[PDB]
RNA sequence: AAAACCCAGGGAACCCACU
């Protein structure tokens, strides 16, 4: 796959005398899973925009010896001739061998491909792709023997360099002597992303602490998704269920007066100033020691955006082990030891609800198999999802008996007139996603379709194949291989509210 | 090693026949009709409507008639089917001209003949 | 020039696409596969004219599929060397000229452009004009050109034309 | 560094067996 700094991260230089492009290589969808969107690099990206940006080069050469950096049937695609060569990488310069041949097959191209320029390719785009660029300018581009030598840098700057070749290149054609956001969608004053390390390992630390958690990461429970065996764990033990919102997941630390931070599944810690927890028994002093789990979700009442804090279970309160009591016990600490003093304080008028971030509050919980009302069914477009707590005490990570119950993928869409050997050539739209360059899908091509070519498209299971749900461009990248795994067992299984409902009410 | 300002051909376009930009044009105009029928077909390639609308743009005959008044017209004289059909294509209206444009034709007809073939021609080219 | 001429091709059929109706995939198959393709010895294929004649199918031996020999008349056209074309003009440059002939690009570089019909980007068209401001190829013209050589790449061919003979240029 | 070890890159001469 990629290594660390796969790319030195520029993705393209700018043409050195606006002729040659000094750029490099891989990022392919396979290669976009592992890749962050800034680093990540398509041939569409430097192409899609190229037809019209007018950077649309008409030959393509991969110098780097090794072929892992991405698919060369891309670029034969675009129309740009994918050409490659052997360059050596680990540091090692040509000197007219793989280059002089090169040279005179890139002026035959001059004209092969003529309103369009050549595009020559390195490792990193600048241990020789500058020098071939440099080699040829002299040899054709009548660029200075020494100054082509050191035109490459004039448009691919080179940072990161290799002196090995500068040597061969100078003596050859010359003298050698020469993210972190809060709640999406509503901003919400008070709370602060915090980057000093001191404080954020510290929280971090102190954390993992309270959870008893072995690995780095987020500590906390992760429930898992349930099949036809899941079901099974009814009869077993009783269980314990809230509704699952659209929210992001967040525990709350809290370590004193101003001491609140919020840590979510990336295990970034953010800061919360206008939140207080009085104690139970003397309202003036403020909890500490305290862990909360719950999520954080926007809710609409009266046509505005409430930010809101569900608090479905405890783990630490004043560093007594509450998470290793009963559920229900961990339930009630959490009303009694939370929820009342704030409210107590708050009519009082020592708390402001209008004053504080946002609105704190505990979700509330039911059970096994009775209470099935939901599922005359009058909230059944409401429900986004379920979430699952077994009467077990706390215990983090992976959870086989906590579970989370939950059209859907962006898809890369190549629309290809696959031309099968002594078949009729076949135009089909293939479907693929990041990390699977492999089509799972292929799907028949309506012309319209084909109005969208190439686009990232969100696309719904209508039959077994998925027809577009919506045109997802806004996702620039198709979504990895691995959610086609997991929507694999998502859409293969018909998951549906009457499905769980009794399972989250009776008991 | 082909030129045919001298008619110098390769030995495959010995057999060959040539055709008009309106016979082309009609003969690509019933292929794309018959396109529009005969369903589960896909359209045809870039270069078949790129050539389709290049020879419409330069249609000079207007009626299938005309094109075989034209041929009637041009097959009895003793020309090469290039030279016939670079003047019924070409379509000059002095001896001077199409002598210049086809230096072939040098001394094949006299040139009071020669301008009396061409203003046959621009009699049945149909004018727009 | 464009020719009518009898082209011999091979198609080959799988058996999964026999069918009740062969013949007509064959057909199918050579209209498709042909179509818009060029060769370097024949030229742009234009259009196939006629499916004129099925040969025998001879089963590969060994492998499965079967091999049919097909003639047919076909439209096509090729570039040749020394002839004057009508063209369309798609750029005008400082350093040539883009100009269109059917499916074939050509460019006339300025160094073949005699002396008189310079080019100005001051024009809001950037276009090729004389002094005098009465021969004016700009975009979109009819023109025509004198084709002094051909290249094909990648299957494909694309010429160059001149403007130094007489009654050369903007029609 | 797809370390897809998707699993040999040695040859020559001699001897010994089995049919």
């Amino acid at each position: 796959k990629i290594p660390p700094r796969w790319l030195n991260c520029p993705r393209r230089g700018q043409p050195v005398a606006g002729r040659f492009l000094p750029l490099k290589t891989m990022l392919g969808p396979r290669y976009d899973s592992q890749v962050a969107e800034e680093n990540r690099f398509h041939p569409s990206m430097l192409s899609n925009y190229l037809k019209s940006l007018k950077v649309k080069m008409g030959l393509l050469v991969d110098l780097t010896n090794t072929s892992r950096f991405y698919d060369r049937n891309d670029i034969e695609k675009e129309g740009i001739k994918y050409i490659k060569l052997q360059c050596k990488g680990h540091g090692e310069c040509p000197t007219t061998e793989n280059t002089e041949t090169f040279i005179r097959l890139c002026e035959r191209f001059n004209e092969r491909n003529p309103p369009e320029l050549i595009g020559v390719h390195s490792t990193h785009g600048f241990n020789r792709t500058g020098f071939l660029i440099c080699a040829f300018l002299v040899e054709k581009m009548d660029w200075s023997i020494e100054a082509a030598v050191a035109t490459f840098a004039q448009a691919r700057p080179p940072g990161i360099y290799k002196g090995d070749y500068l040597k061969e290149l100078f003596r050859r054609y010359g003298d050698i002597e020469e993210g972190a956001i809060f709640l999406e969608g509503v901003t919400v004053k008070g709370v602060t992303q915090v980057t000093t390390q001191p404080k954020l390992g510290e929280v971090q630390q102190k954390c993992h602490q309270f959870c008893g958690w072995e690995g780095s990461g987020f500590p906390g429970a992760q429930p898992v998704s349930m099949d036809k065996q899941n079901i099974k764990l009814l009869d077993l033990k009783p269980y314990k269920v809230s509704w699952k919102a659209d929210g992001t997941r967040y525990m709350m630390l809290i370590d004193g007066t101003n001491e609140v931070f919020m840590i979510d599944r990336d295990n970034s810690v953010f800061h919360v100033s206008n939140l207080e927890f009085p104690f139970r028994k003397d309202l003036r002093m403020h909890l500490s020691n305290t862990l909360l789990d719950g999520e954080m979700i926007i809710d609409r009442v009266n046509g505005q955006a409430v930010p809101r804090y569900l608090i479905y279970d405890i783990i630490k309160f004043n560093s007594q082990p509450v998470g290793d009591c009963d559920f229900n016990v961990r339930l009630q600490c959490i009303e009694r030891e939370i929820i009342s003093p704030r409210h107590e304080k708050m009519k009082t008028g020592l708390i402001d609800k209008t004053q504080e971030p946002f609105s704190v509050r505990n979700k509330p919980f039911f059970d096994i198999c009775t209470s099935r009302k939901l599922l005359a069914k009058e909230v059944s477009h409401e429900m986004d999802g379920l979430i699952f707590q077994p009467t077990g005490k706390y215990k983090p990570g992976r959870c086989d008996d906590i579970l989370k119950w939950k059209n859907s993928v962006d898809f890369r869409l190549k629309i290809t007139r696959m031309g099968g050997e002594g078949l009729l050539p076949q135009n089909v739209g293939l479907l693929y996603v990041g990390g699977y360059e492999r089509p799972f899908a292929q799907i028949k091509v309506t012309k319209e379709l084909k109005q969208y070519d190439n686009k990232i498209i969100e696309c719904k299971f209508e039959n077994n194949s998925w027809v577009f749900m919506r045109q997802r461009t806004d996702k620039s990248f198709p979504n990895a291989y691995n959610t086609a795994m997991a929507v694999c067992n998502s859409i293969s299984n018909p998951v549906t509210k009457e499905m769980l409902f009794e399972f989250i009410d009776r008991c | 090693e082909e030129d045919a300002s001298q008619l110098i051909f390769p030995k495959e376009f010995e057999t060959a026949e040539t055709l008009l930009n309106s016979e082309v044009h009609m003969l690509l105009e019933h292929r794309k009709q018959q396109n529009e029928s005969a369903e589960d077909e896909q359209e045809l390639s870039e270069v078949f409507m790129k050539t389709l609308n290049y020879t419409a743009r330069f249609s000079r005959f207007k009626n299938r008639e005309t094109i075989a008044s034209v041929r009637s017209l041009l097959l009895q004289k003793k020309l090469h089917k290039f030279e016939l059909a670079c003047l019924a294509n070409l379509c000059p209206e002095t001896a001077e001209e199409s002598k210049a444009l086809i230096p072939s034709l040098e001394g094949r007809f006299e040139d009071e003949e020669l301008q009396q073939i061409l203003d046959d021609i621009q009699t049945k080219r149909s004018f727009q | 020039m464009f020719y009518h001429i009898s082209l011999e091709h091979e198609i080959l059929l799988h058996p999964r696409y026999f069918g009740p109706n062969l013949l007509n995939t064959v057909k199918q198959k050579l209209f498709t596969e042909v179509e818009g393709t060029c060769t370097g010895k024949y030229g742009f294929v234009i259009a196939v004219t006629t499916i004129d004649n099925i040969g025998a199918g001879v089963i590969q031996p060994g492998r499965g599929f079967v091999l049919y020999p097909v003639k047919y008349k076909a439209i096509v056209f090729r570039p040749f060397k020394g002839e004057v074309v009508d063209a369309v003009v798609t750029q005008v440059n400082k350093v040539g000229l883009f100009t269109e002939i059917g499916p074939m690009s050509c460019f006339i570089s300025r160094h073949s452009i005699p002396s008189e019909m310079e080019f100005d980007p001051n024009s809001n068209p950037p276009c090729y004009k004389t002094m005098d401001e009465d021969i004016v190829i700009q975009q979109d013209d009819e023109i025509r050109l004198k084709i002094v050589g051909t290249r094909v790449d990648k299957n494909d061919i694309f010429a160059i034309g001149s403007l130094m003979d007489d009654y050369l240029g903007l029609v």
